[PDB]
């Protein structure tokens, strides 16, 4: 089960938890269609542009720790 | 009362289109497109002499696909379909003429459902020569099949070999024309080990995206990891250039503002910026990106078509000096509104399937060459500072000869007559920016489509008048006034600053620059900024596509929500209220506060005449009507207002909603507040005293989109994940007790995003059912059933078709269907009707087993859509 | 400590047998004596010692260097003691080495290859394919340049067979770098004018890359035939033999693409078939058949009536070989489209039949296989009754296996095109011989039994006429002495039952059940499980009411037959049993039934599938038929008195009554017996509640309320066993309702679940977790998620190891559906935590 | 035990199963409903065992199947289900 990411244990910070469940979050974003389209209809940016943008913020989605 | 028994039905399939690909899917010389609609798979076949597009064949797959690409072996007639599903498995299926189907050739596992981050599904690249193919995740996991023929030249495919690298994020993965080398797949990659362990941030910026190279040794059997070179500058996709004997291989890296190409070896990386529009009105701090691309090889020469943000088509060709590459050259093609995909027919046709509203097919006319406009090189020298320069023109080298009608994406819907007829009439706020529209459908349906300006929110009716009353609102886009300021601004600019005896040609320039207005229908609109927003009231005859009257607002003012109502104060005169935030920032979330603007709507219907605008703390997203006042949700506070004087006067005010009010509508003295995350929220208006009291919420947590009272106690709502709930109160439920939880009496996943219920009667002397509206362009409807014998039967058809008929993509239909929440008195009649296109083995069998015969089986399904009901 | 070493290890591994202080060793004996202990620990170990030895072996193989490895590895795989897994080891080591010494191998490949050749030649498939793989690894390192000077010397050596393993590893070679990287060389020494040797094994390299690559080489398949094009008129006549054999292996590997390839051999070949004879006359033959399936339709008709005369006359050819070839040639030219059925059945198929069909041809195996597979694929463009009648009425021979022969061929035609195209003299010809074949039998054919039967089943209501005297010969047969004719006839009752039915004689099926049933003593137990078998064919298309002898004088005799040991007795009889109780119950009493059950009861737990099959099957039916009540309360005795495995056979017909019967009849009884004080019936009826809602799946959807009570004092009885299986009981209850709106009943269960995850006995929090991932995927991972977060972070670290747990079976379960349920955490000083983006509201 | 899951990524090797366990779950031990093919990886299918029981390695005569249960809890997409034993070398048994 270690092997798996973003699997935990009893010492798992708040942060990697949190970036986990963040990049986990932006790849059901690239995933899902309509998610993707809600999205680029909230800020007016195209598909590609949108998708570029969760790419850029896979990263540090959060910050540093 | 009892608990209700869904039965789904699509009326109008899903329209947007996410993927297109382009071959010989007949095994014949013609070419098909087969397109990905999101949860359906479809084939269209252009017919190059008459020049319109004919569907031949759309299947629902019951599933997310996320990846599609074509591939044909060597010495192949026709070529195969392989699909990434958000199942943990890859398909390859042959399209049969003869039958007309879609045959499932092969099905391999390898990871668990889902849209998941580390199971292969995202991303897919085939060899050139049809020798392998690569399903790769978006991180650390990535999967390699190898596919052959045997004695009866039938495709066969080979265990997976593992391409695993941990910490690894994928940006794009395709493959590489190597000729008959070893196969080579091209990945844009990124590592973030170092950024997770580097608590000062600095690791964060030193990251840097690479370019690496994955070989497949046949002679050995595995994957190995051999190049990978950093890149300066951050791509976002890959393109394949062709090569062996008739191209030099490599790779193209589209980033923003530049295109490189690079290839191993000795092979040197020629880079060349992307030509930005002349007088382009956007932000200078603005880059532009590639949002697709198109191949298209002939045995004298080959180039690439490559389409920017602004919708700007150019044309890519490779000089190359014996093995090497000296120069890349662009040239400005065309201008389409911009596109998922784009595919460069055999026979001179372009398909351009748009990221939203409808497609288009176009004959090419002239490929260019002999055209007196300037070609930009990749040699030519230019300063670090300047780029180069293309104006924007009409069409030149397409020629429209087909439209497909696309209504996606769908924001607003109501079912009402409006016209004199007796059958209600669809109408529908779709379409995003320039090219979104009000479409009215009627009696699969039949479109008329009325041009919007921006994109529009929520539209509401007159009752008295049979108008409507939308409200249109975009993000980093200009008004039409800060437009011209612009246009004047930069003409003023262009004159000063200029060589003298020189500036009369400024002048004339600048003069002609003012001069013209290019449509933003084909040229986009011209749109920057953070925080701007534009946004437009408009009043408009559902007859005739005149505008009655229209209200521009301010730049950074952008309306949300709308409603026409009566008041107590003032008799019978009809009201407009329009609520607007102020300096909205999306990412993070910041807003300066909230207006809500008062019109008098004088004319008989017609004309809005602005009595006041009330200011408050944060963004008005709900307004409804309530016996003679107004409801209104500010952020998280809800209070009902009443006409005064000067001001809507605040008489009372709710404090404990949990996140954000996005929705209320009132049945009653009830109030139902949706909200952003927590779901539904019962309150209770007490006329005595003056309070509003929070009496019930839900268990489970949803990110509310849309909703629909079906009785007092009973509320349908939808989901931005894509799911349909049912909810009901507790028969004996008090509005004086405060802790009541709502019952989940329904739960069902619809596999695209639902912006609209209505729970209406579609044809006169019908049943009632639950329409709801698809952001990808679709229209469906629940039905009750009406005996438990019926339901019995349908159960038992959705449960042999699930054995009998599963998805194509190797989803399982009833994990499908549950993909957030398990599945609740829902039968999936999409899967019902697919009874008919069994084998007529399954469907003696089925039949058999139902006590029934075929034609039986499919007279009832045929009944049940004939009630639409 | 070190491996053990079998009699055979000791020769190699004796030095490491020795004690002796590794400070005193020479500098080269240091490292054979750790390649010592590495190879054995590597071929004799457990999976961890070998995954750390390869480890090792590989990351230090650069600096033990290539000769001392290499050395004590060769001696090591020549062993002839050496088992087949320990030559797969040795294989994998190789290649890990050979990956890390690219270039360091360039002295010894020579060395190397004289041992690892003969595996190339070896019985053994997986010797072969681990020789290749090696001579591949070895390709890859040492480069094509030192491959090509190792292997160039024995190209022209006289021995034959040093040659063609010469051809082998080059082929491997091929297969190793690439068709392009040795097309030059194979170009220059497929036209070398020193001897003619050496062009041989050029062109026997090219027909092994054929061989070996298949459909790989099409994309280089014009420039091997253009390089190997000149052998086919070249003086030495070996060698055109070897051109036109690897031609034939080229065609037989791009099947059915690339005709154009062999644009410029149509013609050279058409000419040898005239020119030569002989084994070159054979090969010519051979290239143009596998040639031929890959023209166009028209092309094919041209070049076949061009060969088909030189083709006809080597029909008589003495050359076994030869005859085999034109054979294949045949079957392949009328496989095609473009030859024409008329053609072949004016010009192929009389010397086809005069010439072929002979009873030697029969005594041959591989013959005998290949005439009977081209005559079949003959008919299948000809037609059915072309083939048949010119060889029907050999079906009364003095041979056998001539007969045999007919049989197998008649059998296989009229089975894949049925006998429509049969008029009525092959009719009766074909009854009258296969009669005589039948009645004349010495051993007991199994062609016979399949002929007959297939034939009968394809002429269906045709064979009514012939029906009396059919079953004439069958009861004759019945009462023959031998035993295995016996069950012969029996299996020919059971195949044609179906068709004597639609023939509309049920008399004669009658007389043969009646026949049948004084059978039923039969002491060999084969020929008992054939004429049961054979009567549940007859039961089972003539009524329960006209069946002879009726019912309720059948079923008692069948009763004790379920007592036998035999498992084909064991199946047949209780498919039969099935059948009566399926839908003759009314001839029986219940009495009979019960003993009935209790012979099932005790079948429940045999060790072949089909016999626990087949009593599941047969007991629903009888307990359809008896009534829930009495089976059910006798049951539950025997559920109390009993344990071990005869419980667990009491539990499946408990659940099977529950499936058959409506729960409802069950499940009171059952949670009625829990109220019982001792503790082991309370731990029967939770096994049964347990299996019960295993085996009913969605019909329990309506039956967890009913149940929850009893789940609730269960679930908080101290007794861990006691939690344990109640455990097991949600699990399968969550799992076999999931969809079907039990939300609330599995909520509530959870709640009693829940306090139980904090517990240290490993087979009771084994089936916790299992009970609680079933409710996840029935409740949905969000209220999973909700009970998660409360303690995923707490002081105490045991609290969060076991949340953790519940945590991550909840993640890898449904990741992507969490997406939706994770709560908001709030942005502090230093992170962005809040996921902004689902905040966007249109 | 001494007893593992291979748990690598499985090939298009069908799983196969000896008489003694002819219809069980190689999972959760379960003879109730087979659903899904079991796959193996490519390596515990070659050479002597090609073709074996996935407990025991012995001549296998019918096809190995996940259950109904396992199907539906998806651990049929985990790994290689063949037993191996760390405590035995490839000669051994
Ligand atoms: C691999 C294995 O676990 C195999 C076992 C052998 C177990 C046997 C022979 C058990 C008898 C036992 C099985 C369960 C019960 N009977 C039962 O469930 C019968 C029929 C069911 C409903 O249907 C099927 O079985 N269908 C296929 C009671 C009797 O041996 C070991 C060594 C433990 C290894
Ligand atoms: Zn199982
Ligand atoms: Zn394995
Ligand atoms: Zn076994």
């Amino acid at each position: 089960q270690s092997k798996y990411i973003g699997t935990g244990h009893a010492d798992t910070t708040k942060w990697e938890w949190l970036v986990n469940q963040h990049r986990d979050s932006y790849c059901s974003y690239m995933g899902h269609f309509d998610l993707l389209n809600y999205f680029a209809i909230a800020e007016n940016e195209s598909k590609a542009r949108v998708r570029f943008n969760l790419m850029e913020k896979m990263l540090q989605p959060c910050g540093p720790p | 009362r009892r608990h209700m028994f869904l039965y789904n039905l699509t009326l109008q399939r899903a329209t947007g289109i996410s993927f297109a690909i382009h071959g010989n899917f007949s095994g014949t010389k013609q070419q098909e497109i087969v397109v990905s609609r999101g949860k359906i798979l479809e084939l269209l076949r252009p017919d190059p002499n008459t020049g319109k597009v004919h569907t031949l064949l759309t299947v629902e797959v019951f599933g997310v696909i996320r990846s599609l690409m074509a591939f044909r072996l060597t010495g192949g007639t026709k070529d195969y379909i392989v699909v990434g599903s958000d199942s943990g498995r890859i398909v390859i299926l042959e399209y049969q003429p003869s039958k007309n189907m879609f045959e499932k050739i092969h099905q391999e596992t390898f990871g668990k459902s889902g849209c998941r981050r580390i199971v292969p599904g995202q991303f897919l690249a085939v060899d050139p020569k049809g020798r392998a193919v690569m399903i790769s995740a978006i991180e650390k996991q990535k999967l390699v099949y190898i596919l052959n023929r045997d004695a009866a030249a039938r495709l066969t495919i080979s265990s997976p070999l593992e391409a695993h690298k941990a910490n690894t994020l994928v940006y794009h993965v395709v493959g590489v024309d190597v000729g008959f080398e070893n196969p080579m797949f091209a990945c844009l990659e990124m590592d973030y080990e170092e950024a997770d362990n580097d608590p000062t941030g600095e690791a964060a910026a030193n990251t840097q995206q690479t370019l690496t190279f994955y070989e497949l040794d046949l002679g050995l059997n595995h994957v190995v990891r051999k190049y990978s070179e950093p890149l300066e500058e951050h791509g976002n996709f890959l393109i394949t250039v062709p090569g062996g004997s008739d191209g030099p291989s490599g790779v193209l890296i589209c980033s923003e503002n530049y295109i490189t190409y690079k290839n191993f070896g000795d092979q040197p990386d020629i880079r060349c910026p992307i030509p930005r529009r002349r007088n382009d009105l956007d932000d200078p701090e603005r880059g532009m990106i590639f949002v697709c691309s198109a191949t298209h090889k002939t045995k004298s020469m080959f180039f690439f078509l490559a389409q920017t943000e602004q919708g700007d088509i150019f044309k890519i060709t490779l000089e190359t000096d014996e093995d090497m590459v000296t120069e890349i050259r662009l040239k400005y093609f065309d201008t389409v509104p911009v596109a998922a995909a784009m595919c460069v027919l055999k026979t001179g046709f372009l398909f351009v399937a748009s990221e939203f509203g409808n497609h288009y097919l176009y004959q090419i006319a002239h490929l260019g060459d002999d055209d007196e406009e300037p070609e930009f090189s990749s040699a030519m020298p230019l300063e670090e500072g300047d780029t180069f320069f293309f104006q924007p023109r009409p069409l030149k080298n397409l020629v429209l000869v087909d439209e497909l009608d696309s209504l996606s994406p769908i924001l607003f819907c109501q079912i009402a007559d409006l016209a004199n007829e007796d059958t209600p009439q669809l109408y529908v706020a779709c379409g995003r920016g320039p090219r979104s529209s009000l479409r009215v459908l009627r009696h699969v349906f039949n479109q008329v489509a009325f041009p919007l300006q921006y994109t529009p929110r929520k539209f509401v009716i007159h009752p008295e008048s049979n108008n409507l009353i939308i409200i249109e609102t975009d993000h980093n886009a200009y008004t039409e006034a800060t437009k011209a300021q612009r246009k004047q601004q930069m003409a003023e600019e262009m004159v000063e600053a200029a060589g003298e005896d020189e500036r009369e040609l400024a002048a004339e320039m600048a003069a002609a620059f003012l001069n013209e207005n290019l449509p933003e229908s084909i040229f986009g609109a011209p749109k920057a900024g953070n925080g701007q927003w534009a946004s437009v009231i408009r009043v408009m005859n559902p007859i005739q596509g005149n505008t009655l009257d229209l209200v521009q607002l301010e730049q950074n003012e952008a309306a949300f929500s709308v409603a026409v109502c009566r008041f107590s104060n003032t008799g019978e005169d009809w009201y407009v209220l329009v609520g607007v935030a102020k300096d909205l920032i999306l990412n993070p979330r910041s807003v300066a506060g909230g207006f809500v603007y008062t019109y008098k709507l004088v004319n008989n219907g017609e004309k809005l005449e602005f009595l006041h605008k009330t200011p408050v703390e944060e963004v008005p997203a709900a307004i409804a009507p309530f016996q003679g006042r107004v409801l209104i949700g500010v952020g998280k506070l809800l209070r009902v207002y009443d006409l005064g004087k000067k001001k809507l006067l605040r008489k009372c005010e709710n404090k404990h909603i949990a996140n954000y009010i996005s929705g209320i509508q009132t049945i009653g003295h009830r109030v139902i507040v949706s909200d952003v995350q927590e779901s539904f929220i019962w309150v209770r208006y007490k006329r005595n005293e003056n309070q509003l009291i929070i009496f019930a919420d839900d268990t489970y947590p949803r990110w509310v989109t849309t909703a629909s009272l079906l009785d007092y106690d009973t509320v349908a709502g939808a989901d931005k994940f894509g799911n349909i709930c049912v909810v009901r109160l507790p028969p004996n439920t008090n509005d004086e007790v405060d802790s009541q939880k709502a019952e989940v009496i329904m739960n069902y996943h619809v596999g695209e995003t639902v912006l609209s219920l209505q729970k209406t009667t579609l044809i006169p002397g019908g049943s009632e059912s639950l329409v709801y509206t698809t952001l990808s362009g679709g229209i469906g409807i629940l039905v009750p059933f009406t005996s438990h014998e019926d339901h019995d039967f349908f159960q038992h058809v959705e449960m042999h078709l699930r054995s009998e008929h599963p998805p194509l993509c190797g989803r399982d239909h009833l994990s499908f269907r549950s993909y957030y929440f398990p599945v609740k008195n829902v039968i999936d009649g999409d899967l019902c009707e697919q009874f008919n296109s069994m084998e007529p083995n399954k469907q003696k069998n089925v039949s058999e087993e139902l006590d029934r015969t075929p034609p039986e089986v499919s007279k009832k399904l045929e009944d049940i859509r004939t009630r639409y009901a | 400590n070190l491996p053990f070493l079998k009699p055979d290890d000791i020769q190699y591994f004796d030095k490491l047998l020795v004690d002796v202080d590794e400070s005193t060793l020479s500098p080269e004996e240091q490292k054979e004596r750790k390649i010592m202990k590495l190879l054995l620990k590597i071929k004799n170990g457990t999976p961890p010692m070998r995954k750390a030895a390869l480890r090792q072996i590989t990351d230090k193989a650069r600096e033990f260097g290539a000769g001392p490895l290499f050395n004590q590895i060769l001696p090591l795989l020549m062993s002839p003691t050496l088992e087949d897994q320990e030559r797969h080891l040795l294989v994998k080591v190789i290649d890990r080495i050979l990956y890390k010494l690219d270039d360091l191998v360039r002295p010894y490949v020579h060395k190397i290859l004289v041992v690892i050749e003969p595996l190339l030649i070896d019985e053994d498939y997986y010797a072969r394919v681990e020789g290749r793989e090696i001579i591949s690894n070895l390709a890859k390192a040492a480069g094509l340049a030192t491959m090509i000077s190792t292997m160039r010397p024995d190209i022209d050596n006289m021995d034959e067979y040093v040659r063609n393993t010469t051809a082998r590893a080059f082929a491997v070679v091929a297969s190793a770098l690439g068709i392009p990287s040795l097309l030059p060389f194979l170009k220059a020494v497929c036209k070398s004018k020193k001897s003619w040797q050496a062009r041989h094994t050029g062109i026997k390299i090219v027909q092994q890359i054929a061989i070996l690559m298949g459909c790989a080489i099409l994309p280089h398949l014009r420039s091997l035939v253009e390089i190997i094009e000149h052998g086919l008129v070249d003086e030495q006549q070996k060698v055109r033999t070897i051109s036109a054999l690897a031609i034939a292996a080229l065609a037989e590997a791009a099947t059915p693409y690339g005709i154009e390839s062999f644009d410029s051999v149509l013609k050279p070949l058409w000419k040898g078939i005239r020119q030569h004879r002989g084994k070159g006359l054979a090969a010519f033959l051979k290239a143009i058949g596998y040639l031929i399936p890959l023209m166009d339709a028209e092309y094919a008709n041209y070049y076949t009536r061009e060969v088909m005369l030189i083709l006809i006359r080597e029909f008589q050819s003495p050359d076994e070989e030869m005859k085999k070839i034109v054979l294949k040639v045949v079957k392949q030219c009328c496989g095609t489209d473009g030859v024409e059925a008329n053609y072949i059945k004016t010009e192929i198929l009389p010397p086809f039949f005069k010439h072929f069909w002979q009873h030697r041809m029969a005594l041959d195996r591989r013959n005998y296989r290949q005439l009977v597979d081209t005559t079949v694929e003959l008919a299948n463009k000809v037609g059915a009754a072309e083939i048949i009648s010119r060889i029907v009425d050999d079906l009364k021979d003095e041979a056998e296996q001539y007969r045999k022969m007919v049989m197998e061929t008649i059998e296989k035609i009229m089975g894949n095109l049925g006998a429509a195209d049969i008029d009525h003299k092959l009719e009766e010809q074909l009854i009258d011989g296969i009669l005589y074949a039948f009645q004349e039998q010495t051993t007991e054919d199994s062609v016979m039994l399949n002929g007959f039967g297939t034939v009968v089943n394809a002429l269906g209501k045709r064979v009514k006429p012939y029906l009396p005297q059919i079953c004439g010969t069958v009861l004759w047969r019945l009462n023959n002495k031998s035993a295995k004719v016996r069950q012969q006839a029996a299996d020919l009752i059971s195949r044609t039952a179906v068709v004597m039915k639609t023939c509309q004689e049920e008399k004669l099926m009658g007389h043969l059940g009646v026949v049948l049933y004084e059978y039923l003593g039969e002491e060999y137990p084969e020929v008992l499980g054939s004429i049961l078998g054979a009567l549940k064919a007859i039961v089972n298309v003539i009524g329960m009411h006209k069946m002879t002898p009726p019912i309720k004088d059948l079923l008692p005799r069948l009763t004790p037959i379920l007592k036998n040991r035999h498992e084909k007795v064991q199946e047949n009889c209780i498919d039969l049993v099935g059948r009566i109780a399926d839908r003759g119950a009314e001839y029986v009493s219940a009495r009979e039934w019960m003993r009935i059950c209790f012979e099932l009861l005790e079948l429940l737990k045999a060790h072949k599938k089909a016999i626990r099959r087949a009593t599941v099957n047969t007991f629903g039916y009888i307990a359809k038929a008896i009534g829930p009540h009495d089976v059910l309360a006798t049951l539950l005795n025997n559920l109390k008195v009993q344990e071990r495995q005869n419980r667990v056979c009491t539990t499946v017909a408990i659940a099977i009554v529950a499936e058959t019967c409506s729960p409802f009849t069950v499940l009171p009884a059952l949670m009625n017996e829990y109220r019982v004080p001792e503790l082991n019936v309370q731990n029967g009826v939770l096994k049964s509640l347990s299996f019960l809602f295993e085996y009913i799946g969605e019909m329990g959807k309506d039956y967890i309320y009913a149940v929850t009570p009893l789940l609730e004092d269960a679930l908080m009885d101290r007794d861990l066993v006691h939690r344990q299986t109640a455990s097991a009981v949600v699990q399968h209850m969550s799992l076999g309702v999931y969809g079907f709106g039990c939300e609330d009943s599995l909520n509530h269960l959870l709640n009693y679940v829940w306090p139980n995850v904090f517990e240290t006995s490993p087979h009771v929090i084994q089936a916790v977790m299992g009970a609680l991932e079933g409710l996840r995927v029935a409740i949905g991972p969000c209220r999973m998620l909700q009970y998660c977060l409360q303690g995923l972070f707490h002081p105490a670290r045991k609290v969060r190891d076991v949340y953790w747990k519940i945590y991550n079976s909840i993640y890898i379960g449904s990741q992507d559906a969490l997406i939706a349920h994770y709560p908001r955490i709030y942005n502090d000083d230093k992170n962005t935590y809040i996921r902004y983006e689902l905040d966007y509201i249109l | 035990p001494d007893l593992i899951f291979c748990r690598k990524q499985a090939g298009v090797a069908i799983g196969r199963l000896c008489e003694k366990c002819d219809g069980k779950c190689v999972i959760c031990d379960s003879y109730v409903r087979p659903c899904t093919l079991v796959r193996i990886c490519d390596e515990c299918n070659y050479g002597s065992y090609q073709g074996r029981c996935v407990i025991c390695g012995g001549p296998g005569v019918s096809d190995a199947y996940y259950c109904k249960e396992c199907t539906i809890q998806e651990k049929d997409r985990d790994g290689c289900p063949k037993i191996v034993n760390l405590g035995s070398s490839k000669t051994d048994l």
